[PDB]
């Protein structure tokens, strides 16, 4: 779908989760926006 | 209950002469309806006239 997705330098209508706590089930879906956070201090929603 | 999110429903309905407690005897409920909704459920809540 090249000719018809691409436009520009990009589209924001399609996004993809880079990071995830865990492996989701089969078929699930979770649009949730919480920060990904590795370690034991609070991200409180920023990253670093 | 939920399977991979598919959710069914089975029902039955007979009637009963009952005062208190449950009643003594066995039933078994028929298939309903079958919802492809995919939404998790973690509670639930009843609704009263």
């Amino acid at each position: 779908s090249n000719n018809l997705d691409s436009k520009v330098g990009g589209n924001y209508n399609y996004l993809y989760r880079l990071f995830r706590k865990s492996n989701l089930k089969p078929f699930e879906r979770d649009i949730s926006t919480e920060i990904y956070q590795a370690g034991s201090t609070p991200c409180n929603g920023v990253e670093g | 209950k939920n399977i991979d999110g598919y959710f069914k429903i089975y029902s039955k309905h007979t009637p009963i002469n009952l005062v208190r407690d449950l009643p003594q005897g066995f039933s078994a409920l028929e298939p309903l309806v079958d919802l492809p909704i995919g939404i998790n459920i973690t509670r639930f809540q009843t609704l009263l006239a």
